[PDB]
């Protein structure tokens, strides 16, 4: 109809992307630090 | 009806559906298809009309037979070993009761007369819920038992399936009896690599929820229940009538779409059991499937059929509600060949 | 006119960077099937006194 | 000069109750556009 | 018969359109003159001046990985050898048979 | 082999994001520019093969077809141009993209290492054709010929997924590399017979064998050009690639099991050519004349040996060429009137004279002149033939006569005589469909200048 | 929050809003009666909404901009031309009767709306119903086919059976001869075409099949033209009568919410007025189809959804 | 390979613990990328369907697409490896306790195995 | 394997039979779902008590309750069928054909 963009909506959906992308990054560095603790690594 | 009582109805057929996977008893997963029956009349009879309420009648008639010989089946088992957990069927004929049950709870063939009745009998929605999330609870149960199944029976019960959905496609015009019969070929397919690999059947089960959750959608979506109604999108909606095209090509089991991953796993599948002719017949009978398939496509997108002057009128509004997950479903039941190996999920 | 043309012409300049891409993806590609570098029966050779490896 | 496109009765092919119509299903009527039948 | 005799509203068919009349020196390309010409100009510099000719000419030039003038070198340098050390040009035996094990038949 | 692949991909979003009168231009630059990187395959080896990568891999019997692939895309999108220009930007973005896929599935098929990765591939190539076909097709029967074109093909292709399958449970292995050293002996079973008709089947229904070929004249005569051309010079030539590479299994089988498929050639080569003496439709001559060909290539594959297949290489190449200008041809004398009989519109050498000369080229070089390349594959094969047995010798000879026949009586009937005196719509030969017509003929002549690369991996 | 099960869930019930004053009323009459001033009377002095009658570019005054668009992109039919050539070959006489009853329909949908969002009453010229009268004089004049007749049956049944008829239903009687003496009055040139017979099979199939079935679901005030004029006496008769013979005292929440989800939704309301069924009046080509609809996509603010043209103003797009 | 009922096993556990000795996959796998292709096609046919601007219509939507479809496809990545790693351990094992179903067969040369020659001609 | 068993298993078989010839009147297709579950209920009590199963004295009740509900479900449907034709034949529910 006649709608501003919903400031709410784009906070939350920005929010979500951000810290999904952040725990992805997170996961991937623990993944990676235990591997190579539990595989003798480094 | 009222939302609530709507919410509650699907949620207990939902929690039937989910007893009957999480338990352990046979008397447990009886009452779990029980509640799942009691459940599902209502949503089925949700938009009340004389052809509704014929289809619910005729659907709790084959389902509370199906129920009666479940129990029949569990009682014999019972009487030969005092067993109460699901898991042997330890007897000839409480194996065959057994797989007579889930088979017309199902619609495999000989049992599947019923499906294209309820399914024209009913809405698109109740259509899209009986096709898709009453499949769960029977098929979970062949799972656990399927090293005891006899495969000649559930074999020919699977050819028959394939066959029947084959041939009764090929003379639909209706889409909702064209959705019944699909789904009857798809069934026989499942089953026909239970005694072999139940991965495949689970594979099966989820590429063929979304590829009918996509096109029931897009039915919906473009609210056409008759092909010649369904000749009139394009009019409107173009883009709608060439993702259902694409949708039906993914049905076909045409490479390299969704589709064809069931299929030619199976196939993979038989083959390492030095199984070759039926595969073979399998193939070759599910082209009439991709048959009918590209008669509605023909019919859809791939030509412009004659319009009416007042779909004008349509052209000057918008969708109300719009769904959420029909783009997701559209992708994931056309794009996932490359993903294929991921099935060791064990999905 | 720079800073306009761009928005018209930007679609020319896709073709030539896939093309750089795929030739960066091959080689990197290519770095992965290097088991047997140096190794073969038919040119098994001695380094040169400043050669790390045969071929790259 | 122009690309062939269907007409009626071409597009009357697919309005039957069922495809390839017959003796014994020549008699059969395609449902109601609404799902709802008079109640005589 | 109140019937019109049409079975629809159709649009008539078309007269198919003529480039040479809007433009002379039409190329055959599109009904925009500029674009024709442009499209005309990449078509005959990039089919015929660019892939034709450096293309035929990269083609002419590649380099012998086939191995025809290695191989003949390598024959005249065999037969130089084996003509003047009275070798009977090529062998029968495309493999010592020494260092091949026969099955015995003893029958 | 990414370094073709991706520029193909990128095809794509750069057809979108182009503006409304800028589709034609950018997409003929980018595709020769694509054609010109394809051409650096060319420089094969003696040895192996150019194993790029445990998915793709270049051969000296690839590298021409992937060459003739990328080439025809351009002159596709050239011939698309007239008949399409009414069109919406939407629906010609689409068409568009439908090429792109095609080439880009015929790229990722010629190399495919995999037995598996290229009969998904070589059926992924099914789906654009049929669209293309079913959609920007004029005639009525265009649906009806989608069909076929379809079941046809897959009555072939789901046998020999099943074979393949089969195969692979007992070698393990589907890799071409792998399975032409590791090959063994199949032995004269019935089992083994039955897995030898699933491997050769899928591949003669889309030569097409002389059995099974009413599917060609129905889909040529129902697509429009660019259909017509990719299904005359690429798409027929996935059979021979397939059979050539798939045939390595199935000795000594073959010894026995080509005789059915020998005598249907040698016979159905005579029967088509003779077809085509008798033609009211100049598509469907030439379909028919592309079938002749194909049953050439057929009989060289079967008799498999070193001539056969170089014959069969240089064959395909240029038929693939000839074939598509015949059809480039019949196409701009449609456009004009609209008619596709051959009767119809006569004595165009006195109206349009260098579109006549075009003609003429054309119709020799699919008469197979010396020292066209097209003559170096028909005598390759009836050499090899002759040595197979020399009372080959008597069917080649007749399907060479007959050929000269209707090519000249074509040529003839369009060409020459006095000019239908109620046509008056002819308009002198546009820049773009000389063009066109020359950039199909000189890369044939230049061709002839160095056999060698068409000649295969056997040369 | 767009109204849905949800909102109907929370707290939105239409039963609280109902007044006693909702009292749909639809006024009838003959072509050229003062059934418009009437009827905008009653809306002023009951304090309800007045919907003018829906014409042929009724649709366009609701979407997009208010401004009618062109007749081929809206309507594809003319009253000017019925008048002039009744008769024509080209079927503009039931294309228009089939376009003006899914105008009507879209009104009384949005009437409908109006009333179980905001429980004011509506007021409205001829609606779904008393639409066919028009209908039936064609058939008689001989100006249209039985075919045609059987078409808007069938999409009559189909739609009208979805919706709550209206509580009074006022009709002004004007007899033929002095509904000519106004038209002449009036001076418009196609208006003055019309023959007695089709005002007098208008009227009768009128009196004589509308008044008496509307009689056993609605309350009916009958009006002439002299007392008509005085629009008192109507309010007063309309406010003495209550409505318990329909099916409107049936009605409870969840009917109500059912039809709230029913007349939203305008796409869902005119489902069945493109129905399958090839009459050569109404039916269009696919050639024909595509060059109209591409000339529509190509209007300004139409070519995406609302909010999302550019070209006519809209900002942010994407951010939205 | 039916390992539902594989000693040891967690019932409802979607990585189990001993999952993360395997290395993960990496950001940049092309399974990863083609899971985020995948979220971007889910974007523009959401913008398709309700008749948006395809290619610009919501960022925020788009990428909220992406991410997810890549969150997901490394879960599901990760999980895969794992499932083909114990394939390969308990073929491994298997075949190391049953030595003599699998013997080590005697190595012989092309030159002293005769195979049939069938000449083509 | 006595012969109570079997005869009421032969029971169930009739019952089931009974419910697939549909002569007419889908009431008699509930009375012989009746019968279906009585024979059920019949030969799972007489299974339990011969073997002195303590806690599986809890499903033969279960299973009537549950059985009983199911009746009272078709019994509504049967009604709403009759509802719209006066009559509960089972030939009239022919409009929806394969
Ligand atoms: C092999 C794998 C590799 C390739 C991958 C291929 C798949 C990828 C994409 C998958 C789907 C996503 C997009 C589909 C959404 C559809 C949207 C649409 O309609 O298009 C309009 C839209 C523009 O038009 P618009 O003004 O916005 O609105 C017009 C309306 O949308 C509607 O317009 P209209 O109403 O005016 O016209 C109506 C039209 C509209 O109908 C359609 O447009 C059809 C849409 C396609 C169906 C999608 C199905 C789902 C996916 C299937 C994939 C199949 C592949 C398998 C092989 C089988 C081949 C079929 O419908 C018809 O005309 C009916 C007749 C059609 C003939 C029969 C139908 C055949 C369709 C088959 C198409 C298959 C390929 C599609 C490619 C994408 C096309 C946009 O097109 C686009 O711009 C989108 C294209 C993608 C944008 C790319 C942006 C990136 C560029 C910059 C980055 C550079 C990259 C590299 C980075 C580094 C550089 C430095
Ligand atoms: C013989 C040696 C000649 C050397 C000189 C260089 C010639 C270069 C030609 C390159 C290929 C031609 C390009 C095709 C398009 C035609 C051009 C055009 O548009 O014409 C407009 C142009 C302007 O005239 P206009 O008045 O404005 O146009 C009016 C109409 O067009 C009406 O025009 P029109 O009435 O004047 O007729 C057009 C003309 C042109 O149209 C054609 O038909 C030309 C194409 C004929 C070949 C047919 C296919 C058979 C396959 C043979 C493959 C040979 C290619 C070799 C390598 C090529 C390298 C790219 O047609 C003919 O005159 C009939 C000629 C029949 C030839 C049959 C003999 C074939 C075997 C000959 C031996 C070749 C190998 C020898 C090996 C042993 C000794 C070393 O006219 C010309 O330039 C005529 C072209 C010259 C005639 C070609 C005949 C000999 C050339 C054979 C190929 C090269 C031989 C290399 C060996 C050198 C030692
Ligand atoms: C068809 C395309 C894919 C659609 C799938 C739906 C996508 C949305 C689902 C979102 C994530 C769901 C995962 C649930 C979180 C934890 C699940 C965990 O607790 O359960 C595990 C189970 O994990 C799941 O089974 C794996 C789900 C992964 C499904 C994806 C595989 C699809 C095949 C590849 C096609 C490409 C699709 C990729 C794009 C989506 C353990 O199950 P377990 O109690 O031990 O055994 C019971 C099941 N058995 C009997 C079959 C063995
Ligand atoms: C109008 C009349 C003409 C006027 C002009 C008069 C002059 C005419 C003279 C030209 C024709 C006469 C023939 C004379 C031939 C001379 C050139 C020839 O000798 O070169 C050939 C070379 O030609 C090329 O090999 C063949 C052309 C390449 C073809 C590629 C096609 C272009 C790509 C476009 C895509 C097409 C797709 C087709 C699918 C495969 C053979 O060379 P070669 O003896 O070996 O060794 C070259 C030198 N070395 C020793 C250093 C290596
Ligand atoms: C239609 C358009 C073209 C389609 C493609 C046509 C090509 C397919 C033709 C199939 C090739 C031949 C099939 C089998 C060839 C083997 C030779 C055998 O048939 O001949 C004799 C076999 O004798 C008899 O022929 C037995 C078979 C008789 C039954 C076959 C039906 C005959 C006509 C049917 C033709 C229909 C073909 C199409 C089916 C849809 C040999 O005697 P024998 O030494 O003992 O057998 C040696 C082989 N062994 C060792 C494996 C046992
Ligand atoms: C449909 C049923 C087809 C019946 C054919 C049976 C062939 C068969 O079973 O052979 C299997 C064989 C190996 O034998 P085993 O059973 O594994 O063991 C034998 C030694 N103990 O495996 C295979 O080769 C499978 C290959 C597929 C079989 C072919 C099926 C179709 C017929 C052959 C293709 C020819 C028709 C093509 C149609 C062309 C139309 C354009
Ligand atoms: N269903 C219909 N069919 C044909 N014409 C109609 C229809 N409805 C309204 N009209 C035309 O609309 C015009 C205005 O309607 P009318 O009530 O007669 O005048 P007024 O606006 O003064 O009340 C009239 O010429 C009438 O014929």
């Amino acid at each position: 109809p006649h709608g501003s963009p919903d400031w709410l909506k784009v906070g939350l959906t920005l929010g979500t992307s951000v810290f999904l992308w952040i725990y992805l990054i997170k996961q991937h560095k623990e993944d990676v630090l235990e591997y190579k603790r539990r595989n003798g690594l480094e | 009806m009222n939302p609530i009582i709507y919410t509650t109805l699907i949620m207990t057929v939902m929690s039937g559906t989910m007893l009957v996977m999480i338990s352990s008893h046979w008397l447990l997963i009886w009452i779990g298809f029980e509640m799942n029956l009691l459940a599902m009349i209502p949503v089925l009879m949700k938009n009340f009309n004389p052809r509704a309420t014929e289809a619910a009648t005729k659907y709790f008639l084959t389902q509370a037979t199906a129920s009666m010989m479940l129990m029949m089946a569990i009682i014999i088992n019972l009487l030969y070993s005092g067993q109460w957990t699901i898991t042997k069927m330890f007897n000839p004929v409480a194996m065959t009761m057994m797989t007579m049950a889930l088979a017309m709870k199902l619609g495999l063939s000989p049992f599947h007369f019923w499906v294209p009745e309820v399914t024209q009998g009913i809405s698109l929605q109740a259509g899209l819920l009986l096709l898709t999330w009453q499949k769960l609870a029977p098929l979970s149960v062949l799972c656990q038992i399927s090293q005891s199944i006899n495969p000649n029976l559930m074999l020919t019960m699977a050819m028959l399936s394939i066959l029947i959905g084959g041939w009764g496609g090929l003379n639909q015009t209706q889409l909702r009896k064209i959705m019944a019969y699909s789904s009857i070929a798809h069934m026989g397919w499942m089953t026909a690599v239970l005694p072999y690999n139940t991965t495949m059947t689970i594979l099966n089960l989820l590429i063929y929820i979304t590829m009918t959750l996509a096109m029931f959608m897009l039915l919906i979506h473009s609210s056409a229940t008759t092909t010649l109604s369904l000749s009139h999108t394009w009019n409107k909606m173009p883009v709608i009538t060439s993702l259902m095209m694409v949708t039906l090509l993914s049905m076909g089991g045409l490479p390299p779409l969704s589709g064809f991953m069931p299929k030619w796993m199976i196939i993979q599948e038989m083959t390492k059991n030095e199984s070759i002719i039926m595969p073979t017949l399998m193939a070759m009978t599910a082209l009439l499937n991709l048959y009918f398939y590209m008669r509605l496509a023909y019919s859809s997108s791939l030509t412009m059929f004659p319009s009416t002057n007042n779909m004008k009128m349509k052209w000057q509004f918008e969708h109300t509600k719009q769904m959420k997950l029909l783009p997701t479903m559209i992708v994931l039941s056309t794009l996932v060949l490359p993903m294929t190996p991921a099935l060791s999920s064990l999905n | 006119n720079v800073l306009q043309i761009v928005r018209d012409h930007w679609v020319h300049i896709l073709v030539p960077v896939g093309f750089v891409f795929g030739c960066y993806l091959d080689r990197r590609s290519d770095e992965k099937l290097t088991a047997f570098r140096n190794k073969s029966l038919l040119f098994k050779r001695e380094l040169r006194p400043n050669e790390e490896v045969t071929w790259k | 000069a122009r690309q062939w496109q269907p007409d009626v009765e071409w597009a009357e092919q697919f309005g039957g109750a069922v495809m390839y119509p017959t003796k014994e299903t020549a008699h059969w009527k395609p449902p109601p556009w609404n799902d709802v039948d008079p109640p005589k | 018969p109140p019937e019109p005799t049409i079975r629809l509203q159709e649009d008539p068919d078309p007269e198919d359109e003529n480039l040479y009349e809007k433009n002379p020196d039409s190329h055959g390309y599109d009904k925009d003159p500029i674009v024709d010409l442009w499209n005309m100009r990449v078509v005959f510099f990039f089919g015929f001046s660019i892939v034709l000719v450096l293309g035929s000419t990269f083609v002419a030039y590649l380099p012998d990985y086939r191995m025809q003038e290695w191989a003949r070198r390598e024959a005249e340098r065999l037969v130089k050898y084996r003509e003047a050390n009275g070798l009977p040009l090529m062998e029968s035996n495309c493999f010592d048979p020494n260092k091949i094990q026969l099955p015995e038949d003893e029958d | 082999m990414l370094k073709i692949i991706i520029p193909t991909t990128m095809l794509l979003p750069m057809t979108w994001m182009s503006k409304h009168n800028m589709i034609w231009i950018n997409a003929t630059v980018h595709s020769l520019l694509i054609s010109l990187i394809s051409l650096s395959l060319l420089n094969q080896l003696g040895e192996n093969s150019l194993n790029f990568s445990l998915t793709f891999f270049s051969d000296s019997l690839s590298a021409p077809l992937l060459v003739l692939t990328t080439w025809l895309l351009p002159l596709m999108l050239m011939a698309s141009q007239s008949h399409l220009s009414k069109e919406t930007t939407t629906r010609k973005k689409l068409y568009i993209t439908m090429l792109i896929l095609l080439q880009l599935f015929l790229i990722m098929t010629f190399t495919a290492t995999e037995l598996i990765l290229f009969y998904i591939l070589f059926e992924a190539t099914l789906v654009p054709t049929l669209i293309i076909i079913t959609r920007w097709g004029n005639q009525t029967e265009r649906l009806n010929a989608g069909l076929y074109f379809l079941f046809y093909t897959l009555a072939g292709s789901l046998p020999l997924l099943v074979a393949l399958v089969y195969i692979q449970n007992t070698t393990g292995s589907l890799n071409f590399l792998i399975i032409h050293y590791w090959s063994h002996p199949l032995s004269n079973s019935w089992s083994n017979i039955f897995m030898w008709l699933a491997c050769i089947m899928a591949f003669m229904v889309k030569m097409p064998l002389y059995g099974l070929h009413l599917w060609l004249p129905k889909a040529h005569v129902e697509a429009p050009i660019a259909g017509s051309m990719v299904l005359a010079a690429v798409l027929l030539k996935l059979g021979g690639y397939g059979m050539m590479r798939i045939t390595t299994i199935l000795n000594p089988l073959t010894n026995y099991m080509a005789y059915p498929f020998l005598m249907l050639s040698m016979w159905g080569m005579i029967m088509t050519s003779s077809i085509c003496l008798r033609q009211t439709d100049l598509k469907s001559l030439i379909a028919y004349s592309s079938v002749s060909h194909m049953a050439l290539v057929i009989v060289a594959i079967m008799i498999q040996t070193p001539w056969s297949f170089m014959g069969a290489t240089a064959l395909m190449i240029a038929h693939g060429l000839t074939s598509s200008m015949l059809f480039c041809l019949a196409n701009t004398n449609y456009e004009r009137v609209h008619s596709r009989t051959m009767i119809l519109a006569r004595g165009l050498q006195t109206l349009l004279p260098l579109m006549a000369t075009w003609w003429l080229v054309a119709s020799l070089t699919n008469l197979a002149l010396p020292p066209s390349i097209n003559l170096i594959g028909e005598l390759f094969i009836i050499t090899a033939s002759f040595s197979w047995s020399n009372i080959t010798i008597i069917l080649m000879g007749m399907n060479m006569m007959i050929t000269a026949l209707y090519s000249l009586y074509m040529l003839i009937t369009t060409q020459r005589g006095k000019y239908t005196h109620h046509i008056n719509n002819i308009k002198p030969s546009f820049t773009r469909e000389n063009a066109l017509m020359a950039l199909h003929i000189l890369p044939l002549l230049l061709l002839t200048l160095n056999p060698k690369m068409i000649l295969g991996p056997l040369y | 929050l767009q109204y849905g099960p949800l909102a109907f869930v929370l707290g939105e019930r239409t039963t609280r809003k109902l007044t006693e004053t909702s009292k749909v009323i639809t006024v009838d009459g003959n072509i050229c009666s003062g059934k418009g001033r009437l009827a905008r009377e009653i809306a002023e002095k009951l304090g309800l909404r007045h919907f003018p009658e829906a014409g042929i570019h009724y649709a366009d005054s609701t979407t997009g901009d208010g401004k009618p668009l062109d007749v081929q992109l809206s309507g594809n039919c003319s009253l000017e031309k019925f008048y002039d050539d009744p008769k024509s070959n080209d079927g503009n006489s039931y294309r228009l009767q089939s376009w003006l009853y899914a105008s009507r329909l879209l009104q009384y949908a949005d009437a409908l709306e109006h009333l179980l969002s905001t429980g004011q009453g509506v007021v409205l010229e001829r609606s779904i119903y008393s639409d066919f009268v028009f209908l039936e004089a064609m058939y008689r004049q001989g100006f249209i086919r039985k075919q045609c007749v059987e078409h808007y049956n069938e999409v009559k049944k189909v739609t009208a059976c979805e919706y709550l008829p209206p509580h009074v239903v006022v009709y002004v009687d004007v007899p033929v001869p002095e509904i000519q003496s106004r038209i002449q009055k009036k001076g418009n040139p196609h208006e003055m075409k019309i023959t007695a017979a089709y005002l007098q099979d208008i009227e009768n199939a009128y009196k004589k099949t509308f008044l008496p079935e509307m009689s056993e679901k609605c309350e009916v005030l009958q009006y002439s033209a002299r007392e008509a004029e005085d629009a008192e006496k109507v309010v007063e008769d309309i406010e003495y009568l209550k409505c318990d013979k329909g099916p409107w005292p049936d009605q409870d929440d969840r009917t109500f919410h059912r039809l709230r989800m029913l007349v939203q939704n305008k796409l869902e309301v005119l489902n069945y007025t493109t129905i399958p069924v090839y009459l050569p009046e109404i039916t269009i080509g696919a050639h024909q189809s595509d060059r109209v609809f591409q000339k529509f996509t190509e209007l300004p603010g139409r070519k995406y959804s609302p909010g999302y043209n550019e070209d006519v103003g809209d900002k942010w797009i994407w951010l939205k | 390979t039916m390992m539902s009922g594989r000693p040891g096993r967690v019932p409802l556990q979607f990585l189990p613990n001993e999952a993360r000795s395997l290395p993960p996959p990496k950001l940049t796998d092309p399974r990863l990328v083609y899971m985020g292709f995948l979220g971007y096609c889910s974007g523009l046919i959401d913008n398709a369907i309700r008749r948006r601007p395809v290619v610009s219509a919501g960022l925020h939507r788009q990428l909220l697409y992406v991410t997810s479809f890549v969150f997901f496809g490394y879960y599901l990545l990760k999980r895969q490896d794992y499932m083909y790693a114990l394939r390969d351990h308990d073929m491994f094992a298997y075949v190391k306790s049953h030595p003599e179903d699998f013997p080590e067969k005697d190595k012989k040369t092309y030159g002293e195995i005769l195979e049939e020659f069938h000449p083509v001609r | 394997m006595p012969l109570v068993y079997m005869n009421i298993i032969m029971a169930f078989a009739i019952a089931l039979a009974g419910l697939l010839m549909y002569r007419s009147h889908l009431m008699s297709s509930l009375l012989c779902l009746e019968g279906m579950m009585l024979s059920l209920f019949i030969m799972s009590t007489l299974i339990i008590l011969n073997t002195h199963f303590t806690l599986a004295n809890m499903m033969p009740i279960i299973l009537l309750v549950f059985a009983a509900c199911e009746a009272a479900l078709g019994l509504s449907l049967l009604v709403m069928v009759s509802n719209t034709y006066g009559t509960d034949y089972v030939q009239n529910l022919n409009l929806l054909q394969c």
